[PDB]
């Protein structure tokens, strides 16, 4: 069996004649290691989309980064509930939404972006 | 004393398992007894 | 001496593990509510057809 | 952003420009703890050779393979497989094979 | 049996003689509108190949059907927010509900938000009902959060009780309400003093048909059949589109990586190219079928908002 | 009737499934259409035996015991209205001496009690 | 050659059904129209114009 995740002792029992199991649609969770005879899961590693927030072309040429529905955990840097959006600043006050984020946030304001 | 033992034969029928929270088959529903089960 | 085969004869179709879901496949199995040959002697020699179930409960 | 869009221009706004993930690190291998070889001399190196009408057949299991001796070799004339490439074959485990 | 179409009556119709009403019952109706789907997204090349670059090295002879399809899908979780902030943000600034609560008798309690929390209807509503994601597939948040829409409703309904349809054509005009729905009375051409005549009964006739409806909802299931709808035909979308991914094709087998893992160039780009046109051909009806289902959402959403307009922020003429 | 055939047909999975599924939509919501149309009214009124309509002739309008009314005779003699294999046609849930009877009640509404017929009692 | 057909036969009826469904999304907003017409104009009287 050849492929990529990330191995976790498995709490779920097997029983003395299941090698590995699937939880749903082909989907492999588990495999008995030939050697040990220890279960372990494999959990793919985090993925998922990346998406720009521009204030356009020539009013600026900063950026700031969101990457969707992910914890900033792996590669200023703010948490939402979108994802987590590196580049912009956190502010406190509220206002009208510019450009929509997701999850009622939105973000460019005195020369900088604003979250 | 003889006891009694019984003997049955199998067939090609499709079933639909139902499994647990253990992962053990406790019912399962054959696909071909009645129009119910179909 | 026959005997209803009420819903025994079930068994798991494969060594992959599965849990907490409902999974349809074909094999073969008992169909339910089939009769069965019922023995207590003679014990006469029996056709395997294509599988065989078997019950009992010290001879 | 520009790349994706099409343009030297990128006007206001939120777009999305590509996918993302974490790459596998640290390459691991699990084969069984089983180490001891099969007989494949016995295999070719023989004959007592069935005719065809009554072609024999032999059963080779729980034994270390390694076939390129025989895969590169000119000992066979013909070596064709059927859905296999005979490249891979000792890294391919199987659970019985029939000769 | 045959079915029945009705209870059949014949009105006795002369030409001397008329029947009038000589009583009235104020009663209340319940109507159910969806206005969004789940913002799905799903990454084509993931999808297909994934993790896999000889296989995307074939997919690049097929040009831009992900970045169409991508397209596609983005446009319809777009519009599903255009939707929803088309219909509900319709009103200039949050009004907020006075806190002395004399409204005439009319016990408006249980349609108004209670700060311990939503209206105690809103949370029975949402508990009624029951709302995966593995390979490339997700869902988008949607912008406005429950706690916001709850707020665009709590500010309509807020204003509809002290300013009637004026509120929806500029500033807001406080009335007192039971002048309100006298003035509403002659609107529908009974004559005003019929509501002050009558007021107790009234509002007892008001309060006992909100208590109607709030155990209506509380016990009979299936209310929102209508709503639960739209989320199982999304669910069974993306449990058949998952599924697809075991079948063959008239490959020699469902995954990709043990094909690839033995055999030669030749043969294993041939048994591919068979899995990625089934895979593609699945997306592509998977996509289409979605664009249908969301034109008729936004159909739906569209007639939801009208009829906000007429009946909530006025007085509807229009029949039935 | 093709074993062999079939056998290449599972290889492709669920399409048939969903084929059959999106057939059985389109017919619930096509008797779903006339139900809501013309089921607007829950009684089914008659037309008084005496028919004394200050002077305005409906005979023309309303059905005709003799058979549907004389228009909607003249509409079903317009219309330029089978299956073999595979295929299927089924049969409405209405059937049109029921929409008929739907159409003559709420024109034999209408006509005694305006429109409150409609609201009310 | 059975692939071959099967293929072919599969996507002329994927087409069909495709072209079904949006014919009757057609019909449902006439139906949709229909129905007001009825409910306003027959069960009452109608005052917008046209
Ligand atoms: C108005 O008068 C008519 C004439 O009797 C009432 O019509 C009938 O009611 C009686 C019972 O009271 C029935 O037996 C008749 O069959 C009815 N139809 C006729 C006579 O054509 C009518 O009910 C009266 N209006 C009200 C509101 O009661
Ligand atoms: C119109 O109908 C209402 C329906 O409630 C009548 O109200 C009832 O009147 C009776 C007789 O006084 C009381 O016993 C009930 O308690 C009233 N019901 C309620 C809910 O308060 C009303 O009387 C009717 N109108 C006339 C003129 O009789
Ligand atoms: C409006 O009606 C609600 C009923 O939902 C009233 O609330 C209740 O008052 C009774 C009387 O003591 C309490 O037993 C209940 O616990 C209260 N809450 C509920 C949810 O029933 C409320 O007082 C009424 N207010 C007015 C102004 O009529
Ligand atoms: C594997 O086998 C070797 C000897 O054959 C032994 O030393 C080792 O402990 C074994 N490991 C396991 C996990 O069985
Ligand atoms: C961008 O901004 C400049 C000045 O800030 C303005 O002149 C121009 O019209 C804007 N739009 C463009 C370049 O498309
Ligand atoms: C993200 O990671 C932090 C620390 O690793 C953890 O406390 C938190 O629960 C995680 N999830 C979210 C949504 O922040
Ligand atoms: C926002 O509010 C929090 C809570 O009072 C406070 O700690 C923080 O300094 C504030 N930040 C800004 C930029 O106002
Ligand atoms: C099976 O799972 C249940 C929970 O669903 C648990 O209570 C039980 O201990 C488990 N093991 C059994 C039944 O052997
Ligand atoms: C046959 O015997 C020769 C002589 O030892 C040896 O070199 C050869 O490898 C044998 N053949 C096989 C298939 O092992």
């Amino acid at each position: 069996l050849t492929g990529t995740g990330v191995l976790t002792e498995s709490n779920k029992k097997f029983l003395p004649f299941q090698q590995f199991g699937r939880d749903i649609a082909d989907t492999t969770d588990a495999v008995r290691d030939p050697q040990t005879l220890e279960i372990l899961d494999i959990t793919p590693c985090s993925f998922g989309g990346v998406s720009v927030i521009t204030p356009g072309t020539n009013t600026s040429n900063q950026v700031a980064v969101l990457y969707q529905d992910v914890n900033c955990t792996e590669v200023n840097v703010f948490q939402t509930r979108a994802g987590c959006l590196i580049g912009a600043e956190h502010v406190n006050n509220s206002y009208e939404c510019d450009i929509p984020i997701g999850a009622g946030i939105c973000a460019v304001a005195s020369q900088s972006i604003i979250a | 004393g003889a006891a009694a033992y019984y003997v049955g034969y199998l067939q090609p029928r499709t079933f639909l398992l139902k499994y647990n929270e253990n992962g053990t088959i406790t019912d399962a529903v054959d696909c071909a007894l009645d129009p119910l089960s179909e | 001496a026959y005997t209803n085969s009420f819903t025994r004869g079930v068994y798991y179709p494969d060594k992959v593990f599965r849990s907490s879901v409902l999974h349809s496949t074909q094999d073969l199995f008992l169909p339910f509510f089939s009769n069965v040959t019922w023995f207590h002697f003679d014990n006469p020699v029996l056709p395997f057809n294509d599988g065989v179930y078997f019950a009992s409960t010290n001879i | 952003t520009k790349c994706t869009l099409k343009s030297f221009t990128v006007e206001k706004g939120i777009y999305q420009t590509s996918n993302f993930r974490v790459q596998p690190t640290e390459s691991i291998v699990r084969f069984p703890n089983i180490t001891n070889l099969c007989p494949f001399g016995e295999v070719f190196n023989a004959t007592r050779f069935a005719s065809v009408y009554a072609w024999n057949r032999k059963r080779i299991s729980n034994c270390v393979a390694d076939y390129s001796v025989l895969y590169n070799s000119a000992s066979f004339s013909t070596f064709k497989c059927y859905g296999v490439s005979p490249t891979k074959l000792n890294d391919l485990c199987f659970t019985n094979v029939y000769a | 049996y045959t079915m029945s179409l009705g209870a059949e009556n014949s009105v006795a119709y002369s030409n001397n003689s008329i029947a009038i009403p000589t009583n009235f019952t104020i009663s209340v109706t319940t109507e159910i509108l969806p206005v969004s789907m789940t913002k799905t997204s799903v990454d084509c090349t993931m999808y297909i190949c994934g993790d896999s670059t000889e296989c995307s090295n074939l997919l690049l002879q097929y040009g831009s059907f992900c970045t169409q399809l991508n397209r596609a899908l983005t446009g319809i979780a777009v519009e599903q927010d255009k939707n929803t902030q088309e219909v509900f943000a319709q009103v200039k600034q949050i009004y907020k509900t006075p806190p002395i609560k004399d409204f005439g008798g009319f016990n408006f309690s249980q349609i108004l938000p209670d700060p311990s929390k939503r209206s105690f209807i809103e949370d029975l509503l949402f508990n009624k009902v029951t709302l995966q994601k593995f390979n490339g597939l997700t869902v988008l948040p949607p912008l406005l959060t429950d706690e916001m829409i709850a707020q665009y409703t709590s500010a309509l309904l807020a204003g509809t009780i002290t300013s009637g349809w004026t509120f929806g054509a500029g500033a807001a005009l406080q009335i007192p309400f039971a002048m309100q729905m006298a003035y509403r009375f002659n609107g529908i051409g009974v004559t005003q003093n019929v509501l002050y005549e009558n007021q107790k009964l009234i509002a007892n006739q008001f309060n006992s048909a909100i208590g109607k409806i709030q155990d209506s909802l509380s016990s009979t299931a299936s209310a929102l059949g209508k709503l639960q709808d739209v989320v199982n035909q999304n669910a069974q979308a993306l449990n058949t589109l998952v599924k697809q991914l075991s079948s063959n094709f008239g490959a020699i087998s469902s995954v990709l990586n043990d094909i690839l893992s033995r055999l030669d160039p030749p043969e294993a780009e041939v048994q591919i190219d068979r899995l990625i046109t089934g895979r593609l051909q699945s997306l592509q009806t998977y996509v289409t079928q979605q664009l249908i289902r969301a034109a008729e959402i936004r159909a739906s959403a569209n007639l939801a908002a009208t009829k906000m307009s007429e009946c909530v922020l006025g007085q509807s003429k229009r029949v039935d």
